[PDB]
């Protein structure tokens, strides 16, 4: 139903059942797309610990295939390989400063470092929002992320401002607990039951989103209906920011059909999008770049 | 309670539906007409207009002036206008209405005296059926017609919500023959969309429905005509239009997608003009609350539209 | 010198004697905006009044030769113009087995109503504002005309805005005084909040205001206003960032003709300015809000 | 109560220049009359500030002597330099060229170690510093206006906004170089420099058209025209960060289909910060504080409105 439990116990559980597991969860769709993206490494971590490989090569193929088969199971997240393909490079690393339990522990506690840099990428991404909100501002959040949401509540710490919530579809209320989270705050929050944007844009001084992944051009994944703010947002010359980690930054450009059409998901030419908010700070499409070399 | 109460003040001044019994006397038409405008079984301009029309007919025709003064001072202050005004209070008054009532009192006015009341009054009883005939059916017909003959075979035509005219005009056009793909985009809001995208692929017209304007760049490609109606023109050229609308025109313009709009004339307001979507607007009657809140009206920028199709 | 005892001297003054001493003050610069155009009909009803004539067309010939002159006198200034040319067509169309008297009385009550129709230009206008201008609205006034400061001012009685303030150059050093403080001093007082710019380049804070409001000095046919020096700054400034850029004149200060091309250069004057139409989006008037392809209409009736 | 109070709400973000509440706390003499010129905005541009700075801090570095218990990597940041920072931070709000000189400067110290000479350490820091003077600010001013100059061609028309030291260099150049052309200055009415940069011009024997403000702009800004802008720092995102008005004069150009041309030495190149609005980055006239009366130093020019960037980088 929900998976504390499953994280105590994926230890306990033999490595395939927990596979299966995530793979259920996946399809599920419940978990949260930053929550996912730890699921993964914890998960190649205990693959790691407990599968059979006797050398280097081995831990290779071993955690592509278990990260291939988590990978069709949710086509949607892209976090996913970038993940997989992370752990991979460190080991790779580790053979090339090259014996298997010294190569195992070294593997394990990099996924940690990996794992916690995960946990704490909202509050580093959300020590900018001071910067990045000014007193009197206006934010319109579109489908405001966990990481959007601690970004605006430790916004309205130091500023006094105004949130203008936009989601793409009506509820089957909305956010009303980080809403008046925020009032509490003493921010002042309006919630939109329009889908289309383009009549407020003018009176909103900015749009945030969080994004699921970042492209090399500097295409994003998002939420479907984000599309429409952003491009809203670009004619009125409202900045567009982007809330990311950046081990969503994929190493891909999009697919083709990515970029024709989407839907559940939907796609933002890099054009559309003026400033991405990483952890290690606010990144230029340059150093979007620069920082893809960084990360792999 | 005071609905207009909880309104953020950005939206305050914005007029919005109040329920409404507890009324002053009135035609029994104008108050059916009135309260089926209260419950939004009526919400298109042109068929508001067209009722308040035959509404307003009839009370002309029970009227009857009081003996030893003139029909002209008489009928405009103590008839016409309370009817006026009870609409308004059911629901805000489309421009429609509102030209439609001046043109109205621009007639009665024309009145005089020494004027006799059997021919005044049906001199404003077909000076009605003339207004609802050749500005309302012949005009809806006409520009049907154009329309239709602007479609050509294997062309994508993209609606927003379920406009009466486009609706015509798709239907014209594959009785005549004529063979299209139909896009329907939907405000998740209304609805109404769906219940278009259904009539039409009775019609035989294929169809794909969106239900929200999620993922518009991919359903609003370069080759692809964008049909359009609203509920009246400003006088600098935008279009004021039920909500989404205008993003699904700046969508299609960027894409370079055509952007038509149809209209009739009787709704084009030379007299005011609008520059952004606050200046004229009414806001959703239950969505009047800061918690959840909505405007019914977009307005779109003439920046946006390729071309206006009338019946002139 | 006092613009209201030039009136004393008009009322009891020589024609020639007020026609040069309006001319000077003109020059001088004193008179400013909608008070020129009144100032102009006074004199051409005291020229009417006066003015050596047994038949139409010298009545025509010296409100021509005095409009020409006061023409030349401001160029900066061409309502003047317009004025003349509505006197003017207003002694044609009451031209027609009558006494002049007649004539002149008729004509001199006519300018009377052009007098007053320039008179409450503002107040017509004002009354558009509170549609113009919404709650919690940020407006960008650019060296407010007075035709302006009224607007904002009943503007502010039934809506709450805030009014940002922008001035071409710093205040003098003699004047040791800063800028519009009557007219911040009124709006405070209806509880409108301003902040008032030493800034010249507006670029900083336009995406900030929701709309940009001035007066204009003439509107040609083509579109083009004339306005004081540097609110081309604003509306182009407001121009790129989508803000709406509203222009307050009277139908009087409507020009019938597209701008001479010094005019459109920028070259009149330079403590004017040409502004394109298309960085105008609406012209609001005292008959209501007139937009680009109906203006050619209205300058026809003016004249 | 204070200055800050009085400030509009949306501006009150934005750091404003204090001067001195002067007390004097254990600072150098150089760096002492460096952050008052700073405070007399004697000197205003971000590159004169950073020279002056260092020098001061050359000076700092060479009278210091290590305490014999103590290594001059793990006593003199901490003790000597950042005294030397915050009195001038205090002095006047640092611009970009500064900062990026401090943090570099720290950089190369902490690579020292306790094992190190501190002769070694001390002229490895000053022949950091006459490097960083030499090749960042000297030679690349040289360079820049070179370059910048040889873009210009007889009979141009290049306009500019109130007086740059790498503007003002280039087109002293270009009049050098044999070239004949026409210069329209405009100015902050509130400024007022670039009156003495035209006066400069004329000596130089460029005919010249002055502009006490930015009236009339569409005027003197013809696509024909080629404009040529300083400031005092470029982002990431490539927006230039520049004296208010800098914006709309590249605005003005750009929507009037002229070139616009910014000169720009590579020490003011933030690599790190990314800003979209004017609002992010900018720093509150002392005098103009108030409500009544108020203005911003600084304005953004996003890049849409720059055609090209001239640095010190030739290849």
């Amino acid at each position: 139903p929900s998976l504390a439990t499953w994280t105590k116990s994926l230890r306990d559980q033999s490595l395939e059942a927990s596979i299966e597991s995530l793979i259920f969860l996946l399809k599920r769709r419940q978990v949260t797309g930053d929550e996912c993206a730890g699921a993964i490494a914890q998960l190649l971590r205990q693959v790691v610990a407990k599968s059979k490989w006797h050398d280097v090569d081995q831990l290779l193929y071993r955690v592509q295939t278990a990260g291939a088969r988590l990978a069709r199971a949710a086509p949607h997240e892209p976090v996913i390989g970038n993940i997989v393909r992370r752990v991979l490079g460190l080991i790779r690393d580790e053979a090339s400063e090259n014996s298997v339990h010294a190569l195992r522990s070294e593997v394990m506690d990099g996924i940690e470092e990996i794992l916690d840099e995960i946990n704490q990428a909202d509050d580093q991404i959300a020590s900018f929002a001071e910067i990045q909100i000014h007193p009197g501002d206006y934010v319109l959040a579109y489908q405001p992320s966990k990481t959007v949401e601690r970004f605006l509540v430790k916004a309205a710490s130091k500023r006094r401002f105004t949130v203008i919530l936009a989601s793409l579809n009506p509820p089957a209320q909305p956010y009303a607990a980080l809403r008046k989270k925020l009032n509490a705050a003493g921010v002042s929050t309006i919630n939109l039951a329009s889908n289309g944007l383009m009549a407020y844009i003018p009176r909103v001084n900015k749009v945030i989103f969080g994004a699921k992944a970042v492209y090399q051009n500097g295409g994003l994944l998002v939420d479907s209906g984000a599309c429409i703010a952003a491009q809203a947002a670009h004619e009125y010359l409202k900045p567009v920011i982007a809330l990311c980690g950046v081990y969503k930054f994929c190493p891909e450009d999009p697919s083709d059909e990515v970029s024709r059409g989407e839907t559940t998901t939907d796609y933002i030419p890099p054009d559309l999008v003026d400033v991405y908010l990483t952890n290690l700070g606010p990144q230029t499409r340059h150093h979007l770049g620069g920082i893809y070399a960084d990360h792999y | 309670k005071d609905a207009r109460s909880g309104i953020p003040e950005c939206f305050s001044h914005i007029p919005m539906a109040k329920r409404i019994q507890a009324h002053k006397d009135v035609h029994p038409a104008v108050l059916a007409v009135g309260q089926q405008m209260a419950t939004f079984a009526l919400k298109d301009s042109i068929s508001r207009l067209k009722a308040t029309l035959l509404a307003f007919r009839k009370v002309i025709e029970s009227y009857e002036t009081p003996k030893g003064n003139s029909l002209s001072r008489h009928f405009v202050p103590h008839v016409l206008n309370p009817q006026i005004e009870y609409l308004t209070e059911c629901r805000p008054m489309c421009f429609a209405m509102g030209n439609a009532i001046r043109l109205l009192k621009a007639k009665v006015n024309k009145f005089d005296i020494n004027t006799p009341e059997d021919e005044a009054k049906e001199g404003l009883l077909e000076w009605i059926d003339f207004l609802i005939n050749e500005r309302i059916t012949l005009a809806e017909y006409v520009i049907a017609r154009n329309a239709a003959q602007s479609i050509n075979d294997g062309d994508t035509i993209v609606t927003y919500g379920r406009h009466r005219l486009v609706e015509k005009t798709l239907l014209r056009a594959r009785k005549e023959g004529k063979s299209f793909n139909v896009t329907v985009l939907d405000d998740p809001y209304v609805g109404e969309g769906k219940e278009l995208a259904k009539v039409l692929r009775h019609a035989g017209i294929p169809v794909l429905y969106s239900p929200n304007l999620g993922g518009l760049r991919s359903k609003v490609p370069a080759a692809s005509n964008v049909f359009l109606g609203g509920e009246a023109i400003f006088a600098n050229g935008s279009l004021h239009a039920p909500s989404g609308t205008a993003d699904v025109a700046m969508a299609a313009t960027n894409a370079g997608a055509k952007v038509i709009v149809l209209c009739e004339t009787i709704n084009f307001d030379r007299e005011r003009v609008s520059v952004d979507a606050l200046t004229y607007n009414e806001i959703d009657p239950e969505r009047n609350t800061g918690d959840c809140f909505r405007l019914l009206f977009d307005n779109t920028h003439e920046r946006y539209i390729t071309g206006v199709i009338t019946e002139i």
